């Protein structure tokens, strides 16, 4: 009966951020104390939420965005923000319900000379609607000037990796985040308890 | 899963020719743009080109009318061609799986091992 959590956390590789996992999880029943006051997850947040009275409250889907950023770029998993990732890579939305788990994982994600397969979109044509996922592969018009589709002066690739090496500092160390986002639209329960 | 994995790399002559072949394995559910990198040892790694999906190419200005990317599906293989070498284009290469979907399985992305290319005076 019991939920799949530790499949989301305790997973073995995690999505780059421009190119967020999800599952959603139904028809099952979660003890997210063992979140919350698990006390390994570094950064916390409930937003529309006491995150005791969830514990025993039901919804017609839980959402659980896993991916992987920068320790400085937490901030910008959360409502109303911005620059590279709420803008370019995953926003929330303003009104947004549901938690925000983060924690350190440079013991797991860097390496001896830096581990290239976490990535995030620079740059982008417009900001992100809220969940939208993008994986364009395709220039950046930086200038007026046209591309030709040379990358070049103003004419910019929109992926980056960030190169995590263990020698890094604390806010540059790479940290692993899941997103859990909660809904009742209209038909019926799946979620809840004991 | 996919190991993606580079070949026919070393050392050669300036003015001369190489092909880069980057070999796959088992797949996913997908077919992944794809693309070339380089490390310029010291300058950081950095974009070669890009094939996608739809078959457009775009390479770096570094290159432009000297390279070309090609694949062959066929193979599962994937060719840069590289004529007019400079010492400059002295370099581990490195081949690049990228993003792509399928409605919710979400393959990342895989860099291979990288063969080193090699030019002189």
């Amino acid at each position: 009966n019991l939920c799949p959590f530790g499949e989301v956390f305790n997973a073995t590789r995690f999505a780059s951020v421009y190119a967020w996992n999800r599952k959603r999880i139904s028809n099952c029943v979660a003890d997210y104390s063992v979140l919350y006051n698990s006390a390994s997850f570094s950064t916390f947040k409930c937003y529309g939420v006491s995150p005791t009275k969830l514990n025993d409250l039901c919804f017609t889907n839980v959402y659980a965005d896993s991916f992987v950023i920068r320790g400085d770029e937490v901030r910008q998993i959360a409502p109303g923000q911005t620059g590279k990732i709420a803008d370019y890579n995953y926003k929330l939305p303003d009104d947004f319900t549901g938690c925000v788990i983060a924690w350190n994982s440079n013991n797991l994600d860097s390496k001896v000379g830096g581990n290239y397969n976490y990535l995030y979109r620079l740059f982008r044509k417009s900001n992100l609607k809220p969940f939208e996922r993008d994986i364009s592969t395709e220039i950046y018009q930086a200038g007026s000037t046209p591309c030709n589709g040379v990358e070049g002066f103003n004419c910019y690739f929109p992926l980056q990796s960030y190169g995590f090496q263990p020698t890094n500092g604390v806010g540059y160390q790479p940290y692993r985040v899941v997103v859990l986002s909660f809904e009742l639209l209209h038909a019926p329960a799946t979620v809840c308890g004991p | 899963e996919v190991q993606l994995v580079e070949s026919g790399g070393g050392s050669v002559q300036a003015g001369g020719s190489l092909r880069l072949s980057c070999v796959a394995s088992g797949y996913t559910y997908c077919s992944y743009d794809m693309s070339w990198y380089r490390q310029a040892p010291g300058k950081e790694r950095e974009f070669v080109s890009i094939i996608r999906r739809d078959g457009s190419t775009a390479y770096t200005d570094a290159v432009k009318g000297r390279f070309a990317i090609s694949r062959d599906n066929a193979k599962n293989t994937l060719y840069l061609q590289m004529n007019s070498l400079e010492p400059e284009d002295t370099a581990m290469y490195y081949c690049k799986s990228w993003a792509c979907s399928s409605g919710e399985y979400l393959y990342q992305g895989d860099w291979g091992q990288g063969t080193q290319v090699t030019v002189s005076s």
